DNA sequence: CCGGCACTGGAACAGGATGTATATATGTGACACGTGCCTGGAGACTAGGGAGTAATCCCCTTGGCGGTTAAAACGCGGGGGACAGCGCGTACGTGCGTTTAAGCGGTGCTAGAGCTGTCTACGACCAATTGAGCGGCCTCGGCACCGGGATTCTCCAGGGGATCCGG
DNA sequence: CCGGATCCCCTGGAGAATCCCGGTGCCGAGGCCGCTCAATTGGTCGTAGACAGCTCTAGCACCGCTTAAACGCACGTACGCGCTGTCCCCCGCGTTTTAACCGCCAAGGGGATTACTCCCTAGTCTCCAGGCACGTGTCACATATATACATCCTGTTCCAGTGCCGG
């Protein structure tokens, strides 16, 4: 048929990163690919916005990182975007 | 107390299904003079003679739809408590300001 | 003006026109509109719900239709009034019904208003329809006394007049400025297929649908009293019977039971036993949010 | 299929309470519960129905019910 | 020749596509042009959230002696923790249930 | 120790006032006093039920414990 | 015999079903209610079975958020029995 | 046992009414159903007003037969 | 080349349906934009907005003033039972909120 | 100078069209600038929603009523949909 | 010499505040209050009077809708004084709080 | 610098805001702790609208900011944009 | 057995005080209409891909039937909580004198909002291609369910313990 | 003065609920393999905006004057909060019933897929007039003042209770 787009692997990957030997269930693992989709949908609709209210026809670091400190509260935010610059800053060394 | 409460919206008459709070076995529960004398606020169609020539209810005469409706409109203006005098008094002036007005076009209708 | 709220019923019609003095007219429900009536000569009197919604967002409309009637002099000839008073529309129907027919015995006041008002333009031949002292005075004996302490948005019905004046069937309502024709009839009914079907049309076209979408209309045909018919006895039995037990509810519908409600509670009250049955007969369930008692109390400190 | 509104059964609704945190529960409330049910499916079938109507299809999909429930707010995690 | 074709995960060192990323955004139609850092800094952020739910929902799971994540500890963790109950306070989570919230008024005197 | 019932028409004598003395005061009274009213408050209203069959006091409007108690005369 | 007191068994429940995630409103009677509801929006309309259960538990959310708000409303009217009048006020506050 | 009830516009509708009830319920039911006050309607049989405080079995109406329901408001 | 005429007014529109294929090309909403969308969604628009003024202008009537204030949009939203939930969760500057009155309630039947 | 976009003129407009005898003042005439802005955005959004569920690349008709009727409740969302079925008809025919 | 009971003035407020749409709180110290609050997050910021304008009119309209809700949470709990348990319910049942 | 000015939202405004909410009678307690609710609803917005200025590269709030930061919250305001 | 004279409380009414809506007069700032323009909308035409349509496969939805209970419904005793009545005292509404600072008006500075020109780097687009990710299969361990004890929570019964009554 | 018998708090035992251990089975979670498709890399090219420079504007700071409003205090009063009582209505439990559910089978409906084509809108060009910024006249109204009417509150008045005593 058609093959179907889903962050199984990678939230399975993430999982044995943090927790090895810990795994998850078919129903949790829809429920977490349901959340990262919602997650990122709503994220790239706050980036879009942010663009397109300061005229700008592209989308930067800059307006992601708005997104995530509006969304997310407090330390999740300030984590988050730790996280995000440091992602950044290794993309760009290498 | 002393008074039966009338007024305020306070009493159970509006929350009380007047159809079964009358009916015709409790109006034939009564005394004799007193149904006579309540007999007297009734139109002349509910009205008859029997073979004593004394005033009887027909069948139908309490217990019509007509009756209930009256009474559930009974019922809701109780809620909306138009029956007390604190409002009586402004309904009665409010009904006889319009005599007053209405001086000017009583010759021309 | 008073002119109260009058109440859409059959025998309240037939004794408002028997007021009127008319002797050989009634009206009568009809129950299914594919069923077919003896004798229809009359108009139809249609009860609809109206609501200014549609008027509001349907704003261009004061243009002249398709429908519309574009000369005037039918218009004139025939009776057709607008709203200018607030709660005549039962009246203006009825009387739209009785003034353009034929082969009636007219009341002498309607009769010598009808010579009067013969040939006038709709707005001032209503005007003065409305400035009839009988005619306000056998509008409110009919009419409902409880509606008038209420003042002490809101679900307003009006009256449509279907009438055939030329062999053509007319529509007369109250609030429209002018009539609109869309009658074709004439070829082999007696006008009463064409009203039942614009009658369906017209309920086709207000929900068109399933759900009830505020099922509310009402039509009735103006016919020849019975009476007669059945004179010139089964049918002369149940003809009186009904005309007697419509009386009875006219006269019962008239009269305001506030005072009797009250004596009757007031007495049963003094006798003592009130507190017993008015706590056996309980509609709304108790211990359930809501405060009753102060049956026998004061509350005054 | 009509007056299917009693399925909801009365210790339907009493576990639905205690699930809530719910000692004691009134009685005509039970009827209450319902109706409020009654307008909360009507707030959102019509608009997974739309949802249906919008893509040329005659049956109701989970996704399309998912999206229904994210218009107005309760979003949904488990079925897309 | 032709170097070799590194995923933009691993040169970034994130777990999270970063190529699916940059296509969904594209094809999402939020905006005429993606940069080039806003897919990583999303993959990341992404990543980030989930690797915090799934630690806390296996912390849960341990303190329920399961070693396979479920609904139900999915639903603990998030509510569980005042930023996730605040992140998604407005959504509904399948076969997740409740959390155990008995009022003081509720036990017995 | 000594039995409620005498403290208590001295409670309600004291108050010299035609209006009765409701169950609240008797309990400030006996806290004043210095008496147990805390932990027996329940009994205090048997002590009513051992005088208000005898006649001594009579409530006033109340009923039961509630209410005002007034001597008879 | 033994009859536990009104409330020990509530509080039971209370504690049990708080504890555990299965489907409180029964699914074939549900499922007759969405079917039958959705005839009135259109007619032969068919439901996967999906669909019926995630409108199922979100049905399920909604109404137990609703009785901890109803709770919650006659705790604060120094009351314990959930009542009609609760979950007006709930819905009201709540602009439903 | 069942009922049909008919309007003046077609549309049917469906009750549960048992022979030996009586006109009030039926009415209760139809308000339940659809809202409008019970003294705004009247129900008819074969062309004959029903009168109120009689029972089904007074005029004899069978099972899984006809009914119209005239519907009596205000106006003008 | 015919004379140029606003598709607006081709359509017998009040607003600007240029202005809204226009916003919606530069919004992004979708790579593609209809024909006919931009008209259908300008005649929503015009829709709303003359029921508003509408309701306004009555509300204006009522209280005896030619001109429209917050006041009376304020009031003219929150009385309509439709445009009550489709707006219920916006603000309206200097609108206030709706006074506990009962003249609403007022059959008139007149030309 | 630059200039700004609104709606002034043409909600004016309607307004002479419904109430010749009524005016506004410019304090809600922002106000009502906002709502169309408002009511605009969240349509397209809607529309724009619709058309990627459904693999859709572009915005039609039947997108925007969709919108219409998921969006304005009751006989509001009819009304709308008529007098826009009747505007895209106009415009077709001519 | 002569003066109102309790619950007539309020009454009359009310109507006063009901039929005006007026500023209730003043404009500098919110203005103010707006300022100190802008100082955790950004350091030297300045505000435009729309800006603040518009601050102050959507405060008062949630101040105003928080204070429905309590007032129909106290009618609910039957007592006429507002509490702040009741403006604990409102804010759980609004979410804010939880 | 400017510290602690929460007593600016004094307690005749708080009453007046609750006669308009129609509130009758108002505790003495209510003022304490409506004046903190106002004060989060001022930071949750002044945050929003913080960061909505600083995507911006600007350091004055402008309405606009204002107004897009009460719409994220869905509690948009009308008369100040679009 | 019972009623004129000496005490009260309680419903009803009148008058002063207060607030508000109404009838004219002002002058005014904001709203409505005319004008220059310029830029965004409109008319033509093309092309290329997204969409409409036909045919087809089969996944899944609907319909039906046989048992099996798990669960709903109905009936009754009753415990305890919902509701009512009463009392209190303190906390809040109302009012007034006072102090504060909010609001209005004019002045001044300037830091930053907004616009413009360059030119550059960053992102869209297309080819080659290749490795990661999706689909299908398999197996083995984690969990649901089973049952048996063991522990824990509930509630009623027996009894130490404080108390007013009577010769 | 000191034997009766009533009501209050502690423990113990019967009884139901649930944890805790261990066995069994089963089914899906994760690993593996094959494929395929879209993410990488390389290169080109077009233009979005980064940045520097200029303009101007409105936001901040400060001063003064006026008076609207907040503050604090006083005083009364009425409303929320115990405290108690009642009584009736859901809770809990027992018995009946009833249909939900699991399992199976079958039919077919349309959801998804592939191919074909066709036509519709993005893109470009050119023209032109619609609306926007600006200017200006005028009137709707915010304001002010005076007056009459609707409420509110309190003080005063007329009608219904007890308490006394010897034909």
């Amino acid at each position: 048929r058609s093959r179907k787009e889903s962050y199984s692997i990678y939230v399975y990957k993430v999982l044995k990163q943090v927790h090895p030997d810990t795994g998850i269930s078919s129903k949790a693992m829809g429920i977490m690919n349901s959340f990262v989709n919602d997650i990122f949908e709503r994220i790239a609709g706050e980036a879009s916005r942010l663009a397109h209210y300061n005229k700008r026809s592209t989308i930067t670091s800059r307006e992601i990182q708005t997104a995530v400190r509006l969304l997310l509260p407090g330390e999740l935010a300030k984590h988050a975007v730790s996280e995000g610059t440091k992602a950044v800053t290794k993309y760009t060394s290498s | 107390g002393e008074e039966i409460d009338f007024e305020t919206p306070g009493s159970i008459l509006v929350n009380t299904n007047l159809r079964a709070l009358i009916n015709s076995r409790t109006f034939h529960a009564l005394p004799s003079h007193f149904q006579q004398q309540l007999l007297f606020l009734l139109p002349e169609v509910d009205r008859q003679v029997g073979t004593d020539g004394l005033l009887r209810l027909s069948s139908s005469a309490l217990n019509n739809e007509f009756f209930t409706h009256a009474a559930q409109s009974w019922r809701e203006r109780l809620a909306d408590g138009e029956f007390t005098h604190e409002m009586q008094v402004r309904i009665r002036q409010e009904m006889e300001k319009e005599k007053k007005v209405e001086q000017w076009k009583e010759k021309f209708f | 003006k008073g002119w109260l709220e009058l109440e859409s019923d059959p025998g309240l019609f037939t004794l408002l026109v028997e007021d009127f003095g008319v002797k050989g007219v009634q009206v009568e429900e009809i129950y299914d509109l594919q069923s077919k009536c003896q004798g229809p000569v009359y108009g139809f009197i249609f009860l609809f719900k109206w609501i200014e919604e549609r008027r509001s967002r349907r704003k261009v409309s004061t243009l002249v239709d398709d429908t519309s009637v574009i000369d005037d002099d039918i218009v004139n000839n025939m009776f057709f009034a607008h709203q200018l008073i607030p709660n005549s529309s039962a009246t203006h129907a009825l009387l739209s019904v009785l003034l353009n027919c034929s082969s009636v015995d007219l009341g002498p006041t309607l009769s010598r208003m009808k010579d009067f008002t013969k040939g006038f333009s709709p707005e001032s031949k209503g005007y003065a329809i409305g400035n009839a002292p009988e005619l306000a005075k056998a509008h409110n004996s009919h009419a409902r006394p409880e509606p008038r302490h209420l003042p002490e948005t809101m679900e307003a019905f009006h009256f449509v007049s279907y009438v055939p004046i030329t062999g053509r069937l007319f529509e007369l309502d109250g609030l429209k400025v002018y009539p609109i024709d869309h009658g074709p009839w004439g070829e082999d009914e007696e006008w009463t297929d064409k009203a039942r079907r614009v009658i369906m049309e017209r309920i086709g076209l207000a929900t068109a649908g399933e759900p009830y979408h505020d099922i509310r209309f009402n039509l009735m045909a103006v016919v020849p009293d019975r009476r007669i018919k059945y004179e010139a006895e089964a049918c002369l039995k149940e003809e009186v019977e009904k005309r007697k037990k419509f009386k009875i509810d006219d006269q019962r519908r008239t009269h305001n039971y506030d005072e009797f409600i009250c004596t009757f509670i007031s007495m049963l009250a003094q006798e003592g036993m009130l507190a017993n049955l008015v706590e056996q007969n309980i509609s709304v369930r108790r211990r359930q949010g809501v405060s009753i008692g102060r049956l026998h109390k004061q509350r005054k400190p | 299929l009509r007056d299917n509104i009693q399925g909801i059964t009365k210790p339907a609704i009493r576990r639905l309470a205690r699930r809530g945190g719910v000692k004691r529960i009134s009685g005509l409330i039970y009827e209450e519960t319902r109706g409020v049910l009654k307008v909360f499916l009507e707030n959102v079938i019509r608009d997974a129905v739309t949802y249906t109507e919008h893509a040329k299809r005659k049956t109701v999909t989970a996704m399309d019910v998912v999206y229904a429930l994210k218009r107005q707010g309760r979003t949904l995690y488990g079925f897309g | 020749a032709r170097a070799k074709a590194k995923t933009r995960s691993s040169r970034a060192g994130l777990q999270f596509p970063v190529g699916r990323v940059h296509r969904l955004l594209r094809k999402g139609n939020y905006s005429e042009r993606v940069g080039a850092g806003a897919p990583v800094y999303l993959a990341a952020v992404l990543e980030y959230l989930t690797a915090e739910i799934l630690e806390l929902a296996g912390n849960a799971a341990r303190d329920n002696k399961k070693t396979r994540i479920i609904p139900r500890h999915l639903q603990l963790a998030i509510r569980n923790d005042e930023e996730l109950n605040k992140l998604l306070g407005k959504v509904t989570i399948a076969q997740g249930g409740v959390l155990p919230n008995i009022q003081a008024v509720l036990l017995p005197k | 120790g000594p039995p409620v019932s005498e403290l208590i028409t001295k409670a309600v004598a004291a108050s010299k006032e035609r209006s009765g003395v409701s169950l609240a005061a008797l309990k400030k009274a006996l806290a004043a006093a210095g008496y147990d009213v805390e932990k027996n408050n329940s009994r205090i209203k048997l002590g009513l039920k051992s005088l208000v069959s005898k006649g001594t006091l009579v409530q006033t409007k109340g009923t039961g414990a509630s209410g005002s108690f007034k001597l008879n005369k | 015999p033994h009859r536990y007191r009104p409330g020990t068994v509530a509080l039971r429940e209370i504690r049990r079903y708080q504890k555990s995630t299965e489907l409180l409103i029964r699914k074939l009677p549900f499922q007759r209610l969405v079917r039958e509801i959705a005839q009135d929006f259109k007619t032969d309309l068919r439901f996967q079975s999906s669909a019926v259960m995630a409108l199922q538990e979100a049905c399920e959310a909604y109404l137990v958020g609703l009785f901890e708000d109803t709770n919650l409303c006659a705790i604060h009217a120094k009351r314990v029995t959930i009542m009609p009048k609760d979950i007006q006020l709930a819905r009201r506050i709540r602009g439903e | 046992m069942q009922i049909f009830v008919k309007t003046l516009t077609g549309k049917t509708i469906t009750l549960e009414v048992e022979p030996s009830d009586t006109i009030e319920n039926v009415k209760a039911k139809i308000q339940d159903k659809e809202g409008i006050p019970p003294d705004q309607q009247r129900l008819i049989f074969a062309g004959k007003q029903l009168e109120d405080g009689r029972t089904l079995s007074d005029y004899n109406i069978q099972k899984e037969s006809t009914l119209h329901l005239v519907l009596r408001l205000r106006g003008g």
